[PDB]
C-alpha cells in the first residue's frame, strides 16, 4: 500500500506521536489566521466575556504574542487553563486573560481543525523517559515544522500508524530512528508488512552491531 | 490476540470472496485509506459518496463512498467477537 500525501509536520509530542497538516488546505488556513488576527486586533477579548469549560473552543494567545484557535481541556483555575491548539497540535497552560471567544466566522464549521495526530508504524516508543526524549529530540530536529510525505500503514487503538518520508528523497524517518539505535522495531505479523519488517529488523541489527544509543551497552 | 486472529481470518475470506446498501446502525466491512478492510458500523448516511462509518474495533471514524463498503460475514460478526472499541 502506497499513497504518499504531502503534509506539514507541526508538533512532535513527548510520547513520540506527531501532528501534521494537509498541505492542500494550507493556504485556506493561512487566510483564516490573518482574517482572525485582524478581527482580534480590532475587537480584543474583554474580561470576562469568556468562561472556560472543558471541551469549549476559544482563541488563545501563544508565546509569540499571536492568537490561534484552541480548545479547552483541563480547567485548574482561572490562572491555569489547559488548552490544545487545534490547527497545530501543541498544548499549553495559560491564564484566562490569554483566552478569548472563538467567533463563528473562524469556527471549525468554516474550516475544520487542521492538525491530525499520527504515530510511527513499525517501531516501539521507548518506555524509559531518557531514551524517549532522545528519540523525540531527533525527530524534532529533523522534521518538526517541515514538509514530509506521509503514508498511512494501518489503524490502531489510538491514532493511525504511518510512515513518513523526508523531503529530497532522504528516506524513511522511522527507519532512520531504527538505524540510529534510538528506537526498537515493532515486529508486525500481518502478511503485507513482511517485507518492510524485514527491512526494519535489518536496520536494527546494524544499530546493534554499531552499538548506537539504545544498544550502547 | 482474538482481534488479530479475527482480522487475519476475515482478510483471508475477503481476498477469497471480494465484495451493499448502507443503513444507519448496519454492520459492514469498510476499506480504510491503507487499502485494508476493517469491521465498521454505518453511523450516518449523508449521501452515497459520504457514508459516515465507525471502525468498531479501533474507534476511528471516517466518511467514505459506499463503493468502499461490503457485507460483514456471519463468521466475523459481533457475536463472534464484540466491538473492540467503544462507539
Amino acid at each position: 500500500s502506497a499513497s504518499y500525501k504531502p503534509v506539514f509536520v507541526t508538533e512532535i509530542t513527548d510520547d513520540l506521536h506527531f501532528y501534521v497538516q494537509d498541505v492542500e488546505t494550507g493556504t485556506q488556513f493561512e487566510k483564516l489566521m490573518e482574517n482572525m488576527r485582524n478581527d482580534i486586533a480590532s475587537h480584543p477579548p474583554v474580561e470576562g466575556s469568556y468562561a472556560p469549560r472543558r471541551g469549549e473552543f476559544c482563541i488563545a494567545k501563544f508565546v509569540d504574542g499571536e492568537w490561534y484557535r484552541a480548545r479547552v481541556e483541563k480547567v485548574e483555575s482561572p490562572a491555569k487553563i489547559h488548552v490544545f491548539y487545534i490547527d497545530y497540535g501543541n498544548r499549553e497552560v495559560l491564564p484566562s486573560t490569554r483566552l478569548g471567544t472563538l467567533s463563528p466566522a473562524f469556527s471549525t464549521r468554516v474550516l475544520p481543525a487542521q492538525a491530525t495526530e499520527y504515530a510511527f508504524a513499525f517501531i516501539q516508543v521507548p518506555q524509559d523517559d531518557d531514551a524517549r526524549t532522545d528519540a523525540v529530540d531527533s525527530v524534532v530536529r529533523d522534521i518538526q515544522n517541515t514538509q514530509c510525505l506521509l503514508n498511512v500503514e494501518h489503524l490502531s487503538a489510538g491514532c493511525p500508524h504511518v510512515t513518513l518520508q523526508f523531503a529530497d528523497s532522504k528516506g524513511d524517518v522511522g527507519l532512520g530512528l531504527v538505524k540510529e539505535g534510538l528506537v526498537m522495531v515493532e515486529v508486525r505479523k500481518e502478511k503485507q508488512f513482511q517485507k518492510v519488517i524485514t527491512e526494519y529488523l535489518n536496520a536494527q541489527e546494524s544499530a546493534k552491531s554499531a552499538r548506537l544509543n539504545l544498544w550502547r551497552y | 490476540t482474538q482481534f488479530e486472529k479475527l482480522m487475519e481470518n476475515m482478510r483471508n475470506d475477503i481476498a477469497s470472496h471480494p465484495p451493499y446498501a448502507p443503513r444507519r446502525g448496519e454492520f459492514c466491512i469498510a476499506k480504510f485509506v491503507d487499502g485494508e478492510w476493517y469491521r465498521a458500523r454505518v453511523e450516518k448516511v449523508e449521501s452515497p459518496a459520504k457514508i459516515h462509518v465507525f471502525y468498531i474495533d479501533y474507534g476511528n471514524r471516517e466518511v467514505l463512498p459506499s463503493t468502499r463498503l461490503g457485507t460483514l460475514s456471519p463468521a466475523f460478526s459481533t457475536r463472534v467477537l464484540p466491538a473492540q472499541a467503544t462507539e
